[PDB]
C-alpha cells in the first residue's frame, strides 16, 4: 500500500499520509499547496467614437 | 522643454462614494474623486476643497492614475474625517487644519466601509480584499485583522466594544468577538450576495440581491453555542433591486423609528417600526379578522408566524429621483417632518424632506427643499473649446452646454441643447455653434444668454465633426450622411452653400490654419484631403487599421497628424503625403490630437485616462498626465498655448498649465537559557519549604524541544559532538524535566531517545566516572520512565498485530475458498496474491 | 450537435430555451440566446415523433416510437434548494466544529469531523485528546462515541488509520485509535464489514515495522544501565 491521491476530488493527499479536505483549508494555504503542485510538476461609427 | 501641470480640476459634484452629512440644512462632504468636497447646502456653494498635495505632472507625482474616494466617515464630536480611497489606504483629516494627520495602509483593495467608535479613539475598516481591520489612532496601528470571510465586505456592525456583526458579498453573516479575534456564529444571510446590514436595539434586518428582505433578532447574551441570530421573517420590498444601504434614525420626543434601503434603482423606500402598543393592537385586530373568517387557532398562531414582519414595519413613503442614486443619509428627524439627502450617479446632490403625521405622511411626494446642479453637468462632456481670449471655455454634453470662467472655475451660463456632440467659439468669443446627434445645428449667444438659430435638416445623421476657417466666415461641417457641408455666416444666420459627398460615414474634418487644405477622415480607414478654394482631391492618407478619430495640421500647413482607434498616431507630411512616423501611443483608442500653437508639438488623450505630451521633432514622448480615472473624450489648447483643458468621463474639467550561528552553537544556547530557569524556580520551590522565553510564550522545556527539532538530522549528530561536558550534565537535566510532563515526552519519545542514547555513548567514558550522587539519581529516574513510555507504545502495537491477524483469520474461513488438493489450492493463491512489476537490467 | 434528424422543437422558458427531439432518441435543450446545449436527456431508445410541454415546458412529454413515455418535470429550483438547505448545514456545522476545538470539546469534535469528514481536523482532536490522556484509551466520552460508529464510519476512520500508520511520525495517534475500535466493538461485526479486510491487510505490515523500531529504542536504553553498573564501582 502506498498513500497516494486522494479518490474524493475535495480531498488532498500527501506521500507523508497528511489528508486535508479543500473546505477546511483556508485560502492561503489553498495558494501555497497549488505552488507547490507547480513545483512538483515543473520537475516532472456610433460605438467607436463614443 | 517646460512641465505641464493640473492648474485646476472642477466640475464634480459627486463622484462614487458616501455622502456625510455635518450640521451647522447644513453643510455635506462629499467625493471628488481624488478630492473631498464641502458643500453648503443652502447657498450651493463649495465650501472647501480637500488636497493631499502633489499636483499631477510634476516631477515627483507618481506615474499612476491617483486613488478616487471610496468611503467618507466623520466624528462628529471630535471633527476628523476618514477618507477610503480605491487602493486601499485611510487617511485620518483634520476639518479645521484640512490637513492629513494619519496614514494606515492595511488593505490590498478599495475600502468599502469606515465606522468610528463611540469614543472616536478607534477606527474599523472593512475594504473589498475581504478583511476587517480595527485601527487605534491614538496608537497609529492596526491592533488585529479579522478573515474570515471569502469576498467583499459589504456591511458590518460595531457599536459595543465586545462584539462586531459584520456581512460580506458571499452571503455570509457573522459574529466576531472582539476580546478572542474569532468568528462564533455563521449563518447564511441570502441565497446570494449579501448587502445591507442594519441593527437597531434586537431588531436586524439585511437586504440580498432580491427584494426578500430578512429580519433577525440579535440576542447577544445567548451563550447558547448558537440562537444569538435568530431569522425573525422575511417581507418583500417593492423595488425588485438589490437593497445597498440601510440606516436608523430615532426620534427622541417620539422615539419613533424609522430606516430606509437604498436601491440600486431611482427609488428609496422609507419605513416606520411601529411601536409595541401599536403591534399588540394590530395583534389583536387581525387575529379578531381572521377569526371572523372562520379560520383554526393553530392556522392563526402559524398566520400571525408567516404575518410577522407586517406587524413591525409599516411601508411610510417612496422617494424617486430622476437619476439613479449613488448614496444616501438621514439629516434630520422631528415631529414636524423627515429629511434625507442623496447623492445620484449624474453628478448631482438632492435634499429630501418629507413632512407627516402620526402614522402616514402629509403629501403623496416627498419635497425637494434643495439640489446642487450649476457647477456640474450631468452626462459627460463629449467636445470642448475655449474662446480666443482664453477666458471663457465651453463644454458641450448630452442635453446641456456649460460654459465656464477658466480663471475663477464657475459656471456663467447654461443652455439646454439635444446630444451635443461637437463644439466650437466663433471669432469674437460672444457665440457658439453646436452640432447635435440627430442632425441639428444650435447657435447660441452668450450676451443674449437664448438660441439664436435652430438648422433642424443641418444633417440627415449625426453631425460628427465640426470646423470653422481662419477668416470666420465659412463652416465646415461632416456627419454620417456621409456629405459635407458649407455654410456661410450673413447678417446672423447660416445658408447652406455647397454639398461634397463622400462614399463612406465621416468621422473627422480639420481645415488647416492657412485654409488651404481640408482633411477629412472616413470609417473605411483613409483620410483624405482637399484644396478648399477649389474643392479638388490632392491625397488619400492610408495605413491606419481601424477609422480615424482626429486630426489635426500643423501651424505651417506642413505636417498632419492623425489618431485612429488602432492606437497609433501617424505623423504625415503634406507635401507629398508621405509618413514620417507611426506611434504606438496610448493602450487604448486615441480621441483627440491637438498640435500647440506656434510648433510641432502635440498633446494626445486616449481611453485610458492618460493625456500624453509628444515632441513633433524628435517623435518622443515627453510627459505622461496621468490626472483622470476613466476615458478622456475631449481636449482643446489654448491660442497662446499656455494652457490645455481636458474633459473626461468622470465629469471632470482639468486644466494643465505650463510652468550567523551553527547548529549545537544554538542549542546549547537554548540549555543555558532553559536550565537557569528551572534551576531558579527549583531553588526557588527549595527555600519557601526571562524575557525571552514570555515573548514567545513557550516554558522552559518546550523552548528546548522545540529548538531541538529545528535541528536538521543531518546535522544533529555532528551538532551533540560540539557540545562540551559539562552542557551534557545540562541536557541530562533537561530530558529528566521532559520526564514529568508525560505529554512532551510522548509528544517526541523517538527524538528524545535518539538524542539522549548519542549523548550517553560518544562520552561515556568521562560520564561513569562522575562521582555525583544527585546524577545517579536522575539517570535512574531517566531510565525508568523513559522504559515504560517505550513499552507503552510497543504494547499497543503488539496488541494491534495480533488482533489483527485474527481479524483477516476469520474472514477467510468464511468468505475464503478451500482445495483439499494441495496443488489447486497453490494455483489460486498464486492469482490472488497481489503482482508488482519492477524494471530489471 | 444531434447525432441524427430532428423530428420536433418547441421554445421552453419563453424565448431563453428550446428543446429539440431526435431520431436517435435523444433530448437537448438549448439555450436561445447564446445556441449552445446545456442539458441532454436520453430516457428512450428509439427515434421521438411527438414532444407536448405545458406550463412553459415545466412539463415535458415525449414518446418512442416503441411506446415508451418519457414524463419530464423541471426540477432546477428544487435541486437548488435543497443545495440551500444542504449548504445552510453545513455551514453551522463548520462553526460548531471550530467552536469545539478551540474549547477543546473533543467528545464533540470528533463527531462533527467524522461527519464533516475534514481528515487534518480529526487528527488534530484525537492527537490532543490524546495528549490529555497522558496526563481508557482515550477518555470516558469519546471512547463511547467511537463505539457508537456505524459500519460507514468504520470503514472511513480505518482509512485514516492506515493512512496515518504509514507515517511513523503519526503511527502513534493510529495505534489508539485502532485499539480503541477492537475494544468497543464486535471482532465478529468488523470483518463482515465489505472491504475492512483490505484496510486490514495494509495496516498490519506497516504495524510490524513499527514494532521492530520501539523494541530496538529499548534494547538501546540498557545503556543507562551499563552506565549505571559502572558508575557504583
Amino acid at each position: 500500500y502506498n498513500v497516494g491521491k486522494a479518490e474524493k476530488d475535495g480531498e488532498i493527499r500527501l506521500k507523508n499520509g497528511v489528508a486535508m479536505s479543500k473546505e477546511e483549508l483556508t485560502r492561503e494555504d489553498k495558494n501555497r499547496l497549488r505552488r507547490a503542485l507547480k513545483r512538483k510538476r515543473s520537475k516532472a461609427s456610433t460605438n467607436i467614437k463614443l | 522643454y517646460q512641465r505641464f501641470e493640473q492648474a485646476a480640476a472642477f466640475g464634480v459634484i459627486a463622484s462614487n462614494a458616501n455622502c456625510v452629512w455635518i450640521p451647522a440644512p447644513g453643510q455635506l462632504i462629499t467625493s471628488a474623486l481624488e478630492d473631498v468636497n464641502i458643500w453648503d447646502i443652502k447657498t450651493g456653494d463649495l465650501v472647501s476643497k480637500l488636497s493631499d498635495g502633489l499636483p499631477p505632472g510634476a516631477s515627483d507625482a507618481r506615474g499612476a492614475k491617483p486613488a478616487e474616494c471610496t468611503y467618507l466617515e466623520a466624528h462628529k464630536d471630535t471633527d476628523l474625517l476618514a477618507v477610503g480611497y480605491a487602493d486601499g489606504v485611510i487617511k485620518v483629516w483634520d476639518l479645521m487644519s484640512k490637513t492629513v494627520l494619519l496614514n494606515f495602509n492595511g488593505h490590498k483593495a478599495a475600502i468599502t466601509l469606515l465606522q468610528f467608535d463611540g469614543t472616536g479613539t478607534r477606527l474599523i475598516s472593512g475594504s473589498k480584499d475581504s478583511n476587517i481591520i480595527v485601527w487605534d489612532l491614538v496608537g497609529e496601528v492596526g491592533l488585529y485583522k479579522l478573515r474570515s470571510h471569502k469576498d467583499s465586505i459589504t456591511g458590518f456592525w460595531c457599536q459595543g466594544e465586545d462584539w462586531l456583526i459584520s456581512t460580506s458579498k458571499d452571503g455570509m453573516i457573522k459574529l466576531w468577538d472582539l476580546k478572542t479575534h474569532q468568528c462564533i456564529e455563521t449563518h447564511i444571510a441570502h441565497t446570494g450576495e449579501c448587502w445591507g446590514l442594519a441593527v437597531k436595539d434586537d431588531l436586524l434586518i439585511t437586504t440580498g440581491t432580491d427584494s426578500q428582505v430578512k429580519i433577525w433578532k440579535l440576542d447577544i447574551e445567548n451563550d447558547k453555542m448558537g440562537g444569538k441570530l435568530t431569522e425573525m421573517g422575511i417581507f418583500e420590498k417593492q423595488s425588485k433591486q438589490r437593497g445597498l444601504k440601510i440606516e436608523f434614525i430615532t426620534n427622541s420626543s417620539d422615539k419613533t423609528s424609522f430606516f430606509y434601503i437604498q436601491n440600486a434603482d431611482k427609488t428609496i423606500e422609507t419605513f416606520r417600526i411601529r411601536k409595541e402598543e401599536e403591534i399588540a393592537r394590530g395583534l389583536k385586530k387581525r387575529e379578531k379578522r381572521l377569526k371572523e373568517k372562520g379560520l383554526t387557532e393553530e392556522e392563526i398562531a402559524k398566520s400571525i408566524k408567516e404575518s410577522y414582519s407586517s406587524f413591525i414595519l409599516h411601508p411610510f413613503q417612496t422617494i424617486r429621483s430622476l437619476y439613479k442614486i449613488k448614496s444616501a443619509s438621514w439629516t434630520t428627524v422631528s415631529s414636524s417632518k423627515l429629511e434625507l439627502v442623496l447623492t445620484t450617479s449624474s453628478n448631482t446632490i438632492e435634499y429630501y424632506s418629507i413632512p407627516y403625521e402620526k402614522r402616514d405622511p402629509t403629501s403623496p411626494a416627498p419635497l425637494k427643499t434643495h439640489t446642487i446642479e450649476l457647477q456640474g453637468q450631468r452626462t459627460d462632456v463629449r467636445s470642448i473649446d475655449i474662446s480666443d481670449d482664453n477666458k471663457l471655455l465651453a463644454t458641450a454634453s448630452n442635453g446641456s452646454l456649460k460654459i465656464w470662467n477658466i480663471k475663477t472655475h464657475k459656471c456663467i451660463r447654461t443652455f439646454e441643447c439635444g446630444y451635443a456632440l461637437t463644439c466650437k467659439f466663433l471669432p469674437g468669443g460672444l457665440l457658439v455653434i453646436l452640432g447635435t446627434r440627430n442632425g441639428e445645428l444650435q447657435l447660441f449667444d452668450l450676451a443674449s444668454s437664448s438660441l439664436l438659430d435652430t438648422i433642424e435638416d443641418a444633417h440627415d445623421a449625426a453631425i460628427w465633426s465640426l470646423d470653422l476657417t481662419s477668416d470666420g466666415k465659412r463652416l465646415v461641417t461632416g456627419s454620417a450622411d456621409k456629405t459635407v457641408k458649407f455654410w456661410d455666416f450673413k447678417v446672423l444666420k447660416l445658408h447652406h452653400d455647397t454639398t461634397l459627398e463622400l462614399t463612406d460615414d465621416i468621422l473627422c474634418v480639420r481645415v488647416s490654419p492657412d485654409d488651404r487644405y481640408l482633411a477629412i477622415s472616413l470609417l473605411d480607414n483613409t483620410v483624405k484631403v482637399f484644396f478648399l478654394d477649389s474643392m479638388k482631391f490632392y491625397l488619400s492618407l492610408y495605413g491606419h487599421k481601424l477609422p480615424v478619430l482626429s486630426i489635426d495640421i500643423s501651424f505651417d500647413s506642413k505636417m498632419i497628424i492623425t489618431s485612429s482607434a488602432d492606437k497609433n498616431i501617424k505623423i504625415w507630411g503634406l507635401d507629398f503625403g508621405d509618413c514620417h512616423k507611426s506611434l504606438f501611443a496610448h493602450q487604448d483608442s486615441i480621441m483627440n490630437v491637438k498640435f500647440l500653437p506656434q510648433s510641432h508639438n502635440f498633446f494626445s488623450c486616449s481611453k485610458d485616462a492618460v493625456v500624453k505630451y509628444w515632441d513633433g521633432e524628435k517623435f518622443e514622448c515627453i510627459q505622461k498626465l496621468y490626472a483622470h480615472q476613466s476615458e478622456v473624450w475631449a481636449l482643446a489648447v489654448a491660442t497662446d498655448g499656455g494652457f490645455v483643458v481636458s474633459s473626461s468621463h468622470d465629469h471632470s474639467i482639468r486644466i494643465w498649465e505650463e510652468t550567523s550561528l551553527k547548529a549545537g552553537e544554538r542549542l546549547m544556547e537554548a540549555l543555558d537559557l532553559g536550565i537557569a530557569e528551572i534551576e531558579g524556580l527549583e531553588a526557588y520551590n527549595r527555600d519557601m519549604k526571562n524575557a525571552v522565553l514570555i515573548a514567545v510564550n513557550k516554558t522552559p522545556e518546550q523552548y528546548i524541544m522545540d529548538t531541538l527539532l529545528r535541528i536538521r538530522m543531518s546535522q544533529l549528530e555532528d551538532a551533540l559532538m560540539v557540545m562540551p561536558f559539562s552542557y551534557v550534565l545540562k541536557f541530562l537535566k533537561f530530558i529528566d524535566t521532559v520526564m514529568q510532563n508525560k505529554t512532551l515526552l510522548h509528544s517526541h519519545l523517538p527524538l528524545i531517545c535518539k538524542n539522549l542514547f548519542f549523548i550517553i555513548k560518544f562520552n561515556h567514558k568521562e560520564l561513569v566516572s562522575q562521582k555525583n550522587e544527585e546524577l545517579k539519581l536522575q539517570i535512574n529516574r531517566v531510565k525508568t520512565e523513559l522504559r515504560s513510555a517505550l513499552k507503552s507504545t510497543e504494547d499497543d502495537l503488539g496488541f494491534n498485530v495480533q488482533g489483527l491477524k485474527f481479524v483477516k483469520q476469520q474472514w477467510n474461513l468464511r468468505h475464503n475458498y478451500e482445495f483439499v488438493d494441495e496443488y489447486d489450492q497453490q494455483e489460486k493463491e498464486s492469482n490472488s496474491a497481489r503482482k508488482r512489476v519492477f524494471g530489471t537490467v | 450537435g444531434h447525432t441524427n434528424a430532428v423530428q420536433r422543437c418547441s421554445f421552453i422558458n419563453k424565448q431563453k430555451q428550446l428543446i429539440s427531439c431526435g431520431a436517435d432518441g435523444l433530448i437537448k435543450i438549448w439555450d436561445c440566446s447564446s445556441g449552445e446545449c446545456l442539458k441532454t436527456l436520453d430516457g428512450h431508445n428509439n427515434r421521438l415523433w411527438a414532444l407536448s410541454t405545458m406550463n412553459d415546458g415545466d412539463m415535458i412529454v415525449s414518446a418512442d416510437a416503441d411506446g415508451v413515455f418519457q414524463f419530464w418535470k423541471d426540477c432546477t429550483e428544487q435541486e437548488i434548494e435543497e443545495e440551500q438547505e444542504k449548504a445552510k448545514l453545513q455551514v453551522e456545522q463548520e462553526q460548531s466544529l471550530q467552536n469545539y476545538m478551540s474549547k477543546g470539546d473533543w467528545t464533540n469534535a470528533f463527531l462533527l469531523a467524522m461527519t464533516l469528514d475534514h481528515p487534518m481536523r480529526l487528527f488534530n482532536v484525537l492527537k490532543r485528546a490524546l495528549g490529555e490522556s497522558r496526563s481508557v484509551i482515550f477518555n470516558e466520552e469519546l471512547d463511547q462515541a467511537i463505539s457508537i460508529l456505524n459500519d460507514e464510519q468504520l470503514i472511513l476512520l480505518m482509512k485514516r488509520c492506515r493512512d496515518w500508520n504509514t507515517n511513523a511520525k503519526t503511527h502513534t495517534i493510529a495505534q489508539r485509535t485502532i485499539r480503541c475500535i477492537l475494544m468497543h466493538h464486535n471482532i465478529a461485526k468488523l470483518s463482515e464489514i465489505p472491504g475492512m479486510v483490505k484496510i486490514v491487510d495494509a495496516i498490519i505490515p506497516y504495524t510490524q515495522r513499527h514494532f521492530t523500531r520501539v523494541d530496538n529504542l529499548v534494547e538501546q536504553s540498557y545503556i543507562l544501565d551499563y552506565a549505571l553498573v559502572e558508575m557504583d564501582k
